[PDB]
């Protein structure tokens, strides 16, 4: 089991447990009406990252193994981005990165406005 | 008595469309899978995979193949599998797999009067499971065999471990040379792809590397060679040839071990516990020659002190390093 | 001329090859025999051994009764695909290939009474467990098990063609064993239980005995040479510190080198073999002989009488200790 | 209904000539493609190749296979692909490759009512990757998978990446031991052969080789043995045997590690970056031995001991400085 | 739409793929062409070399004459199974695979005049003789021969499509040569007599030159350094007997290890090529150094005046002798 | 006319039962074999087998396939081999074999007007070659290729080498790296298994191993090492460090070369006849160390006279003893 904790513009998602078994870590966001959607993802090594079209070259995802943490950095914020953000972890073989169902563990929603 | 079964089987197959699955418009067909693990063969860290051999059975219900008047459930020849629809099951971890063909393509088809069909194979795969070698050789491993339907989504086909927890058998009889299977787990889930949702089965083994070979054949040489380097302290400083010979040849033996032990496991970037121990032993043999050089420099520029202090410092420091290493990795 | 063509065509008049003979009547009996043409190398690294055999099977089929000028007719391999045959397979096979050079190496023979014989050339790479605790003075009993795959005991039952000891016979010229000796063999039959049902499986155990003539000159002789090098290290005088130092350190280096070399050309295992015991004891002897010099050189400066006494005692004791250890080791292992 | 779909499918294949492509006389047929990489397993420097497993989907339009009445998808059994036209696309870089066939030939056929066919394969290829090891192991490498149609020229078939840059997926599923994928690229172009033009797609990967293992394994033993050689400076020149043994055994160790590490890489004529460093360390230990021999010749062959001590301290202060300068130059040049 | 299906059906009506064109009228002239996409690695161990080619064959078949809307039909590979094609094979091949990724990699085009074009992607692993007398500085001419298997010269005759110089073409990017340089190719055709009859054999030799940098850096530099160590061993004082002894010892040990390491790379040729001569000369140098050291040590006490003369002679002679040996060796071998 | 040949070939394959051999009820069919070897490369000792590439041709007579009106000799496509009956030969020694398939399954079918059929194949085979390494590398090996009929007994088929001793060709043009084909033989025999008697042809080669590579790699360094031990005898008696280092490193080098040369060949439970030379040289170096130790013991434990006498005796005896052992070894083996 993998435990993830959120802190936080800049946001941090820590990780503890069998982090090796769950390499990909993803960020999702949700408005009170709008449903959960895939904001971004980063692999275990951190050399490969993916972002949604609506958050291209404005968001940034970095990975540090000092304490198994990832950092999401927002630039050029807009009023439509006010939402609660989740950090989740994916298994080794669980299919596409863009679907919340594949991801197993979820971090507590952090509100941003 | 005999021709009756012949005409019955002929009647079953004529008009049978292999292309269309059972219940094309109906609910999805439930395919109950079952595995008997014949033996888990070699597990190469170099190849980052493990070879597996397994009797792979799967049950489903095709109402098209229902027959009556023949109480004996028929065990048909394997060739009839060409004439029947079967699930498009496959593996994700596999890199090179094959069905055995010794005197016959190893398959079995068993039909039942109600319409249930049992389809069995004897498969041998080379399934890839990535391994975390940071704690190597004191590491745990998780190696998984995963089963998917290639074409049919969850709306068309459905999987379930037949027999529940008892679906996979024969694991207890397996005796790997080094690894030890501490437990196995069966999981069934639904994986969402771009095309759609697909059914997933998974059989995950937890492997613990038994530690009675590397501990005796790898760490002990280095430890004994470090003690060998420490023996140089008790020799008097005047015998320069003996001291330098002992130190330099200890370094030579250490690097010989280092360059001859590279055939153990493959290229990986991060440091390993074995590499940490080797590096500690290397530096500990080096500081012996370094402090001997300091002894010579101070003497020829009082020194027996340098040596006396060293005789207790080096074993104590190495013991501290060993305790730290064993506590950290165990 | 054309009589046999019409006979063959009349044999396959609605003949369904997908049904066992006597499907609803009785259990078909498949008498089988094996002729091991060659016993390939036993690869301990790959935990397997190869064999090349003429696998024979024989069963009575009522549907293939006929009446013609010649009692027994021998057909090509195409008829084999067009009639029912047993589905015998090897339980412990790894990757076995049915030879297909020129044309598929099989033969089918049919007799007037419906008796049918079906033989095929096979190359089986079978895995057999090995306990290397007594390596290299270790015997093995590698099995070869085979039986039906689909049909159970009630549907098919196999049997040995002749008396079981004489059924499996090994070609004399075809040994192909370098570091093993085929010390006879045995056969047996049994009923294995499985989830699908109870199957009939027959095993044949080949008894092999590893030969020590290679490993002795591989490992055990150089180790003894290094131990005697340590002994002549003892025999030198006390003034020449670098001579005894270089003996000790180079002997340690050679011991380590040969110890890793011998271990390299072996399969990985989670326990110490007899060769491991021997190597460890030899390493212990070398290290003991060097620390003895460490003590002697330490004590030579002050009160050298103790140094002379311990040197004499070590010279008397070390060869005797090594000799009694070697005698105990060889008596323990070679006697069995 | 069951029989309705059966007879519809039978009607579809009836009159279907697999020898002729869709729109035989008309303009070329477009064939979109998607690749989903399961993993890049091997990257062999001895063989100059890399293994790659992928789900390869092709998508085209065939008006002959259009059907009506049935309002949902037809996910047909993959044996139907035996009796249908498919594009003949091959990877120009492949050496040994195969379609996975565990329990079934891993293929899929999906026909849509408008006539569009989706054909999926599960392929493994040992693709060739020619690579320059001049900067090895501090090298930023490139590999490619190079798709092309064999039978049909650009006048008969068109290739494009379905979904643009998002056509290739699963890059995050690649976790090589030593390499890290910096960034990939997709290219489409027409290549001219003697027979004629041909469409041609190219997937490209830029890999960066991790360095820490190379450091800990190969490099710091060389620096360690160099400072072993340097230790001979802080020994009295009278004890000739000690300095001789130290220097000569350091040279022997350099030879041993060099000849035990050279065999790993292929036979590459131009000197690699690592070979330069090993030769530099060899030169340093060799010069240490030579200058000791020079000191011994000067002394043996009051005043002379002063010259020997002067040379010894000069070497003591010069060798670390020169080696640090060389090491900094080497690292800065290659980084 | 369906007119082409009717044309194809008409073409394959009364058409037999077993009989070549002009079976009793004329000889079949099969023009051929090769485009080498990639010249695979040359494995000197296996006496072989790999190559990847688009092998093209064009011939006229009057049976396949059609008049239709389109001038050229670009059919798929499936038609090639139901049509006559030449029996071309490579005489010197070892183990070749015709790539069939996705679909069989075969291109078939039919022209309205009956002309055919049949192309296919091959990976030929051919055998190349290797006269390694001047190893590692030896050029080679690796051949590739092909021709019909069944049809003699009187039945099928091959030709180069365009002019022979431009026929075989090598792609520029596809080198795939690590330690070899391709110095162009030469093509030719000839007749080979055999047991069955005369056959047309078409040959193309690829000229290869070894790249020396790897071998010089791997072998000659370490050997030169070791002999230089033996040279500088002279300059020390005579009384330091253990010092010069250990120089001679370690130099010989290092040279033996380097000789073994250099030797494992070559194949099992039964003649000293050029590295064997260099290694033997460097042996002779290091053993001569150690031997004359032993000599001067022997004379160091009885006649301590000739020792200085011998040392001076050694210092002036051994380096100069080695230098002239290197000069003559390199001049003789490089110029060849 | 192509249509005439068309209908003739079509008529030949009507009523032709592939299941029945030619002359099914009559006397056995005679099959004449012919072989043309291309290479015998990769004569592996570790694998105990050799790779052979061969054009293998079979001639027989089939009345069912006789035709008239077509004077020429019909060279048919290889696919026709599937329709016709062909013999069922098989190699006993083979481990892995295949027919070449470059652009076509490499086969040839030729029909003569009188019903004679010629069937040719291009086969690669990895045939087992058991080797007696008790004289390695000074050995002369004998190994063969056996060709047997699988299904048909001697009463249904009989083999013979077509052309007598000229059946096998290309032996002269074979150039192995480390071997030389001295002689070859062809033999015909009957093998009686349990089922019955079958024919067996056999082509046997006697290969002779070269020596230059082996001597230059292995024997010469041992000679140089022994001469170094003799230098250790010559150098002095009291210089302990030089002599002791030279001897102990002599032993180290001997075991080093032993380890490097022990991995080339496979496991066999006897002296390989090259191992004997290494053991002899190791024993000589060992006695050099032993006599050096004895000299130091007698000297340090009058005495100088004994040491000088023993040194002279060793330096004059050891080279002579080594030369005698070398001559005995070479005369015994070579
Ligand atoms: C070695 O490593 C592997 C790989 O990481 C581990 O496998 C993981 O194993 C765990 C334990 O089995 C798996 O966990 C579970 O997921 C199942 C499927 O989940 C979803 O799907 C179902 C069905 O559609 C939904 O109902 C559900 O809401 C999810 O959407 C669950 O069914 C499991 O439930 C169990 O736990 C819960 C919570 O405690 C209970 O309430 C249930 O009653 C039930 O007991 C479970 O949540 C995990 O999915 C695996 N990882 C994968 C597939 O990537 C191995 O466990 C590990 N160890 C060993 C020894 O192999
Ligand atoms: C690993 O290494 C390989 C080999 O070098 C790299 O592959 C080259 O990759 C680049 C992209 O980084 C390719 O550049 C592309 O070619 C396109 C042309 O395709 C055409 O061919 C002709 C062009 O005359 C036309 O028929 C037609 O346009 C075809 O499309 C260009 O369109 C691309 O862009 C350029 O032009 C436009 C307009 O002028 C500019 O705005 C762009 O900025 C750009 O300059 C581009 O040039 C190149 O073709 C590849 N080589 C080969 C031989 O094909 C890999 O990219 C590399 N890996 C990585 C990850 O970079
Ligand atoms: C390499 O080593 C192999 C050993 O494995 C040699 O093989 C033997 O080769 C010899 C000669 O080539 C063979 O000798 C011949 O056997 C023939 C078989 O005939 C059977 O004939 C009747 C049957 O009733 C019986 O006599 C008996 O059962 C035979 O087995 C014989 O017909 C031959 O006879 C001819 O030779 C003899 C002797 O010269 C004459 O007196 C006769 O008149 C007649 O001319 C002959 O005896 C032997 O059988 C082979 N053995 C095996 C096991 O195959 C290779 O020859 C050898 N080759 C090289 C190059 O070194
Ligand atoms: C045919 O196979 C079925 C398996 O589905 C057999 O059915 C069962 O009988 C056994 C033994 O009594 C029980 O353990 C199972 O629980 C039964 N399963 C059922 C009825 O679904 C059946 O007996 C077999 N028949 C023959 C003639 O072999
Ligand atoms: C060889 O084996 C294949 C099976 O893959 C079989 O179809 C064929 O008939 C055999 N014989 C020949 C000559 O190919
Ligand atoms: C291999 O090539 C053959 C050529 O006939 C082809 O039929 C087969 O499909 C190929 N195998 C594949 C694509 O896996
Ligand atoms: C047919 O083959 C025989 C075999 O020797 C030969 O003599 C004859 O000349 C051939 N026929 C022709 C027309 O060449
Ligand atoms: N079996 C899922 C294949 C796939 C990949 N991508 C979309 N579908």
């Amino acid at each position: 089991q993998v435990q993830l904790q959120e802190s936080g513009l800049r946001l941090s998602c820590a990780a503890s447990g069998h982090t090796f078994n769950y390499p990909i870590m993803g960020w999702f966001r949700q408005a009170p009406g709008k449903e959960r959607e895939f904001v971004g993802a980063i692999s275990w090594s951190g050399g490969s990252t993916s972002y949604a079209d609506s958050v291209k070259d404005r968001f940034t995802i970095s990975r540090d193994n000092a304490k198994n943490t990832v950092y999401l950095e927002m630039n050029n914020l807009k009023p439509e981005d006010t939402a609660v953000y989740y950090c989740a972890a994916k298994g080794r073989y669980s299919g596409g990165l863009y679907y919340p169902t594949n991801y197993d563990y979820w971090g507590q929603g952090t509100q941003v406005t | 008595n005999m021709s009756f079964v012949k005409e019955t089987v002929d009647k079953l197959l004529k008009g049978y469309d292999i292309r269309l699955r059972p219940d094309f418009g109906g609910p999805p067909v439930c395919v109950g899978m079952n595995i008997d693990i014949a033996s888990i063969d070699m597990v190469s860290e170099v190849n980052m995979d493990y070879t597996l051999t397994m009797y792979f059975q799967q049950y489903w219900r095709d109402k098209r193949l229902a027959y009556s008047g023949i109480p004996l459930n028929l065990t048909l020849d394997n060739r009839v599998a060409d004439q029947l629809w079967v699930p498009d099951t496959y593996f994700l971890n596999d890199k090179k797999s094959f069905v055995h063909g010794v005197t016959v393509k190893n398959r079995m088809i068993r039909l039942h009067p109600d319409g249930t069909v049992l389809y069995g194979l004897r498969i041998t795969t080379t399934a890839a499971c990535m391994m975390d070698l940071r704690r190597y050789p004191l590491d745990e491993q998780n190696c998984t065999l995963e089963i998917e339907s290639y074409g049919y989504t969850t709306d068309d086909i459905e999987f379930y471990w037949r027999g529940g927890d008892k679906a996979v058998t024969g694991v207890e009889r397996i005796e790997l040379p080094q690894f030890s299977i501490v437990e196995h787990r069966l999981v069934s889930r639904n994986v969402v792809f771009a095309t759609g949702a697909y059914p997933r089965l998974s059989l995950s083994f937890r492997l613990k590397r038994n530690i009675g070979y590397f501990i005796l054949q790898t760490y002990m040489p280095s430890i004994l060679i470090t003690i060998l380097s420490w023996v140089s302290f008790w020799i008097n400083y005047d015998a320069s040839a003996a001291r330098v010979a002992l130190g330099i040849t200890t370094v030579l033996t250490m690097t010989t071990i280092n360059t001859h032990l590279r055939e153990t496991l493959p290229k990986i970037p991060y440091v390993k516990a074995i590499d940490m121990y080797l590096m500690g032993c290397f530096v500990f043999v080096f500081l012996a020659l370094l402090e001997y050089a300091f002894v010579n420099y101070i003497f020829f520029s009082r020194a027996a002190a340098i040596d006396r202090w060293s005789r207790i410092v080096f074993p104590f420091t190495f013991s501290l390093f060993n305790l730290v290493y064993w506590l950290y990795y165990v | 001329t054309t009589v046999f063509t019409r006979i063959l065509d009349r044999l396959l008049d609605g003949y369904d090859n997908r049904l066992r003979p006597g499907l609803g009547e009785r259990v078909t009996e498949v008498k089988t025999d094996i002729f091991v043409t060659s016993f390939g190398p036993v690869s301990d690294h790959d935990m397997e051994y190869t064999i090349d055999v003429f696998f024979r099977q024989s069963w009575k089929d009522e549907r293939l009764k006929f009446k013609g000028p010649m009692t027994v007719l021998r057909l090509n391999n195409l008829m084999a695909s067009k009639i029912w045959t047993p589905d015998t397979f090897f339980h412990n096979g790894k990757k076995s290939v049915a030879h297909n050079m020129t044309m598929p190496n099989k033969l089918l023979r049919i007799t007037e009474d419906g008796t049918l014989l079906y033989t095929m050339r096979l190359t089986v790479r079978a895995e057999c467990p090995m306990h290397l605790e007594d390596f290299p003075m270790d015997a093995h009993a590698c099995p070869l098990k085979f039986g039906s795959y689909a049909y159970t005991r009630a549907e098919v039952v196999y049997e040995w063609t002749r008396e079981p000891a004489r059924s499996v016979v090994v070609a004399e010229d075809g040994s192909r064993l370098n570091q093993y000796d085929l010390l006879g063999q045995t056969v047996d039959s049994g009923i294995v239980q499985s989830s699908t049902g109870e199957y009939v499986v027959m095993t044949t155990h080949f008894h092999l005995k590893r030969k020590i003539g290679y490993f002795v000159i591989q490992t055990y002789l150089p180790c003894i040479m290094t131990v005697i090098l340590s002994q002549v290290s003892f025999w030198l005088n006390r003034e020449s510190v670098p001579a005894r130092t270089v003996f000790g350190v180079t002997t340690v280096l050679t011991m380590t080198t040969l110890s890793i070399s011998a271990r390299n050309s072996l399969p990985k295992v989670a326990y110490a073999t007899a060769m491991d015991w021997f190597i460890a004891v030899c390493y212990a002897f070398v290290f003991s002989a060097l620390i003895e010099f460490a003590t002697v050189n330490y004590f030579t400066k002050s009160q050298p009488a103790r140094a002379a006494k311990i040197d004499r005692l070590s010279r008397i004791a070390f060869p005797l200790l090594f000799g009694i250890f070697n005698l105990v080791y060889w008596a323990t292992y070679l006697n069995r």
